[PDB]
């Protein structure tokens, strides 16, 4: 998964246009102009395989994660990388636990605002306060200002 | 896939054999379990006419066959035909020789011992599998729901059984097995269709009546009101086209066929309906786990797919149960294959990998090994 | 906004945490070296005849046995702690297993194999 | 019983770990060599003790985390 | 003509399958919508119950504190009696 | 042949219409299923909040009962003491 | 906190184990002392099912367990289970290794010696504490009241004992130990509930009957008048909801269950009630300290928490005692944990710091050291 982008990292989004070239042989003639990836996979299937729409629906849902209905090229790349995973789950879960221990320097077992904010500052990423609360709710699912190992893993689920 | 070895999760059932490799979402091959010898004489020479069409092939030539199910009520009554069905399942629907694959059969609760022992003896001598394990059909359906408690009502096509489980500890004294199931509903529907003029008699036409039952029948929320409405208006009469034309119109036979589940007095059975055997199965349990069983009632099996049953059953149990408890009925959309999905999950577990009945163990203790520790 | 940018942010966070873990591991190994240099009594090997060497070897063997007893006690404590940790991890698995087991379906063929089969040899990235 | 039996087993294990030290057959140079061996042994023992202390602190942290997770489950 | 007739038969089979799929999906949708309606009503009733219980708890707290103060006063009075 | 051509045309038309209806139904089913899961989680949270509130209410009731009994006993004792 | 070393004030009790560090107000962890092995078979694989759930964990899975208390009447009848309970208390409810903490157990008066000696041998060999001391459960309850005289009636759940003390000098010839306690009241309540139709038999349902007793029962000020009133009106019938619904209504069983304390002839015991064994315990004392004991009667223990007992007992003793003496009954609101609060106070004293049984002393004299000067 990561090797595809790594080999195409020096190139731009033209690969998707190149993909359309292949699609130009099979599914040329799009009408809505919106998210539609079931057609290409179904036409690929129609060349002899057993019909199955669940896999195509899974592919067409693997892109939309923001919930707004907009599917940028980044969402397609996320679908591509999460459809085929070998060194997933952040490599080793033991490393995830070790990094969680690094996060909780106070050794209390609950991550408060200060710990996560200090780690954000150490990373230094420019993330908006709305995005900060988004991440807080994604991690702190019960939304009580504390994050355990399970909540941290859920927030870091599929994160390498 | 590749190296390694995958398990075969077969599920004999009674009416549809569902099989597939362990670790998937749906069974690979699902086909009726019927073996039908031809009954007429046959005049064309060299047509390549076989002596017995099994599985889904005999649902296309059923016009000149005499289909006969090899499994009556959970138990197996015709061992040669069942062996033929298994051979077909392994070699033609999955195309994997059984010499290199563990198998996980399923069996209804409270079945005769000899059936289970003969099943394991066949699997070890004829097909010569490496290791096989037999599991109760309700625990798997509880696996598939992702729960660990709950009382599961697995109304198959052969037999309806109701196994309560708490915290992983099954309660053997509270299993209520009732022999009313989909087949008796098919026979009763075929018997009440005669009140309009349509007579189905041949064993091939039982399949047509089964299709009518599947596509049209539904469970009424309140029986008397529906009986009164269907007798005045005509908004219920739905028509259906036979395999040759001559459409038929089903009136109040629509909700009278599956009503037999809640009033087994219709087909002359004494026992109480599936709405009251669940409450009785709960009341036999201890006084402290009744709330959890009330809240986690699970439905499974094919026959629980009637449109509107998850509401009728909840209404009935709420009528019977104390007013304070909350009654919730889990009815997943993948009800039909729930047992097989649970079987796949169980076969895919690492903790379960040492529970198989290895062949050397069978060689040392005989077929009676199944009743022993390796259950 | 864009999922790839957020994935890159998560990867950068993981790399920063890994770097901090490596830094703290270097700190721990430095502490181990310093404590080893401090606690272990240096070998003074000048001007010692036979009898004092025998006395020193005897007392140092006794001290070795004592510190071995202490280290064995700490080892037993650590083994009990890791056994309890495993038991409680199994307890959490029991409390958070059930449906959380990975339910995977193989009907979804790998797109790489499908493109390779349909396109011959001109689908190499996947 | 077992607890007193456990104490006896522990002290006997420590006695077995006690090496049979005899210096009546070695010159002062070999005495210094044996002292160096014993000092390296106690160095390894101290390193093992420090590693055990660090792992014990890690296990205490994990125990606290597990208690917090249980409180989440409660 | 015979070949096009055969293809027309195949098309009719496909149309029948499409009809079945449409009916099944329609039943799915209506069932799910009805269940969602029931769940929403139950959730609203549960939250209202919780609010009522919280109000009752506040009133009980007030009563408890008042009676505690009265009990302390009478304990002092009884000590004077003694 | 002309009959077959007409049948093929009408079959294709109805087939396409049915496929579009099926797509619409599947999309609606997915959306309502997601909303149903959300509302179910909301219902669970409401239920647990109500349960906690009722438990606290019961505890407060018990405490008030005990302290009021104490007050009654002390008042009787004070009258006898006078 | 920090350096230094704190003492563990454990209190075995019989029914609830109360523990916590010395110097606080309330025990840190309070949980029933029951160890229950599972009794059914168990079919789910890999569920992580343990072989014995102890403490408060077995009060949630009690539907499929067979709970059994390891302490019958003060004495300990099942040493392995008691060791398991102690291990749980130290490691999971307090999370402090016992190798670095003195312990202060508590023991009822007039108990068998072997029980105490085995207790100290376990604490010194298995858990390997630095030093432990055993104290009589009534002296602590007298500490907690801040008195120095008085006769304390410590009606626990296992055994009711009545130790009189004056000016710090205990009177060993006036201790009246009676074996009626909360457990016998639970059994008697479970036995009289059968007069309305409710049958509780399983050892798990004894917990439900205990909850009924705690929440509903009360001690009547005058027994005959209450029996007459409950037989005419219906102002007493209080209802209660079982763990599964089916509410029950308790009539005059409310004040008949705890009345057994004052009339032990109900459960067939010969002896006199707790209202008359206190007066007998006083009359055995010398003639010059009877006024002080009359004025400082102390109540403790869980079972003395019934609503309305501090008035019934005072009325009874005033009836028995001479008319001139003043009868006063001390009933602190923190009755249940009175023994443990007193234990914390005693362990926090500087004068007491040299009374512990140090380990080297045990190594020199064996377990029989407890009967010696270090009492
Ligand atoms: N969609 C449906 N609606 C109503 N009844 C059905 C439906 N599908 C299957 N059935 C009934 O259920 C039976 C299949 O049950 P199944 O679960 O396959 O039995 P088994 O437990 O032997 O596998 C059929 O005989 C049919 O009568
Ligand atoms: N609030 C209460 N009302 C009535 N009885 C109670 C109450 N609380 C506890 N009990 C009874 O007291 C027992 C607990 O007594 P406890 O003092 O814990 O015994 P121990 O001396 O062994 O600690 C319980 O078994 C219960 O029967
Ligand atoms: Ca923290
Ligand atoms: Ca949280
Ligand atoms: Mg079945
Ligand atoms: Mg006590």
């Amino acid at each position: 998964d990561d090797i595809y982008k790594a080999a195409v990292e020096q190139l731009t989004e033209e690969q998707k246009n190149e993909f359309k070239a292949a699609f130009d042989i099979f599914v040329l003639g799009a009408e809505d102009g919106c998210i539609s990836t079931k057609e290409l996979g179904k036409v690929m299937r129609m060349l002899g395989q057993n019909p199955t729409p669940e896999e195509l629906q899974e592919m067409i849902d693997e892109v939309d994660e923001d919930g707004s209905g907009t599917v940028d090229f980044d969402e397609f790349l996320v679908m591509m990388v999460r459809c085929m995973k070998d060194d997933s789950k952040g490599k080793s879960e033991e490393e995830l636990s070790d990094l969680f221990r690094m996060f909780d320097k106070n050794a209390d077992g609950y991550i408060d605002l200060e710990e996560l904010k200090i780690m954000l500052q150490a990373t230094g990423e420019t993330i908006t306060e709305d995005d900060i609360e988004e991440l807080m709710k994604d991690g702190d699912k019960n939304n009580d200002g504390r994050i355990d190992y399970d909540e941290f893993l859920e927030f870091m689920k599929g994160v390498e | 896939d590749d190296e390694e070895t995958t398990a075969l999760v077969c599920d004999n059932g009674s009416g549809l054999v569902k099989a597939g490799f362990a670790g998937d979402d749906a069974p690979r091959a699902v086909f009726p379990s019927i073996v039908g010898r031809p009954r007429h004489q046959g005049v064309m020479v060299g047509m390549g006419q076989k002596d017995s069409y099994v599985g889904d092939e005999a649902q296309s030539k059923r016009g000149i066959l005499t289909l006969k199910y090899p499994i009556e009520h959970g138990i197996i009554t015709n061992w040669d035909d069942m062996e033929k069905i298994w051979h077909h399942t392994f070699y033609n629907e999955l195309r994997v020789a059984p010499e290199e694959h563990p198998t996980l059969l399923t069996e209804a609760p409270l079945n005769p011992k000899a059936n289970r022992e003969k099943m394991t003896q066949i699997m070890f001598e004829t097909f010569n599998v490496p290791a096989m394990y037999v599991a109760i059909q309700a625990v798997l359906s509880l696996y598939a729901s992702g729960r660990t408690t709950g009382i599961v009502l697995d109304s198959g096509d052969g037999v309806t059984h109701n196994v309560p489980i708490y915290e992983g500890y099954a309660l053997p004294h509270a299993i209520m097995r009732l022999d009313l199931a989909g087949r008796d509903l098919t026979d009763y529907l075929m018997k009440i269709l005669t009140e309009r003029g349509y007579s189905f008699v041949t064993t091939a036409e039982r399949e047509i009546v089964r299709d009518i039952k599947e596509k049209l029948c539904y469970v009424a929320l309140d029986f008397e009101n529906e009986m009164a409405t269907a007798a005045s208006s005509s908004s219920l009469e739905k028509s259906y086209e036979l395999p040759d034309g001559q459409v038929i119109t089903i009136g109040n036979e629509r909700f009278r066929c599956p009503e037999t589940l809640f009033q087994p007095s219709f087909i002359g059975m004494e026992s109480a309906g599936i709405h009251e055997t669940t409450y009785n199965s709960i009341m036999k349990c201890d006084i402290d786990i009744r709330k959890d069983l009330y809240a986690n009632n699970v439905l499974s099996g094919g026959t629980t797919m009637y449109p509107g049953i998850a509401d009728r059953m909840q209404k009935e149990i709420t009528a019977l149960a104390p007013s304070t408890m909350k009654i919730k009925i889990i009815a997943p959309p993948e009800r039909k294959y729930s047992v097989w999905i649970g079987g796949s999950i169980l076969a895919s577990l690492s903790t379960f990998q040492q529970m198989w009945i290895s062949k050397q163990e069978y060689d040392e203790a005989g077929p009676s090994i199944v009743h022993r520790k390796c259950f | 906004i864009s999922a790839s940018r957020k994935l890159q942010l998560k990867t950068l966070m993981l790399q920063i945490a890994k770097q901090e873990l490596e830094r703290e591991a270097e700190e721990r190994r430095g502490e181990k070296g310093r404590a080893l240099s401090t606690r272990c009594q240096p070998l003074e090997l000048a001007g010692l005849s036979f009898a004092e060497l025998q006395d020193l070897c005897r007392q140092l063997h006794a001290r070795v046995d004592k510190v071995d007893e202490e280290r064995y006690d700490v080892e037993a404590k650590v083994t009990k702690n890791i056994t309890e940790i495993a038991d409680l991890n199994q307890k959490i698995f029991d409390l958070r297993g059930k449906f959380k087991r990975p339910t995977l379906r193989r009907v979804r063929i790998s797109a790489d194999a499908m493109m390779q089969a349909l396109l011959g040899a001109r689908a190499k990235e996947t | 019983g077992k607890r007193q039996t456990e104490r006896e087993k522990k002290k006997k294990i420590l006695a077995e770990r006690r090496k049979v030290l005899a210096i009546d057959h070695l010159n002062e140079d070999q005495l210094r060599e044996k002292a160096k061996e014993l000092w390296q042994s106690i160095y390894n023992l101290e390193a093992e003790k420090f590693d055990l202390q660090e792992k014990f602190k890690q296990q205490k942290y994990e125990i606290n985390v597990l208690r917090n997770r249980i409180n989440d489950n409660q | 003509a015979q070949k096009d007739e055969e293809k027309m038969e195949i098309q009719e089979i496909q149309l029948k399958e499409a009809k079945h799929i449409a009916e099944d999906a329609d039943r799915k949708y209506e069932e799910v919508a009805r269940k969602l309606v029931i769940i929403e009503s139950d959730l609203e009733r549960a939250e209202e119950r919780a609010e009522l219980s919280e109000g009752k708890c506040a009133e009980l707290e007030e009563e408890l504190k008042t009676v505690t103060n009265n009990l302390k006063s009478l304990e002092a009075q009884a000590e004077k009696y003694s």
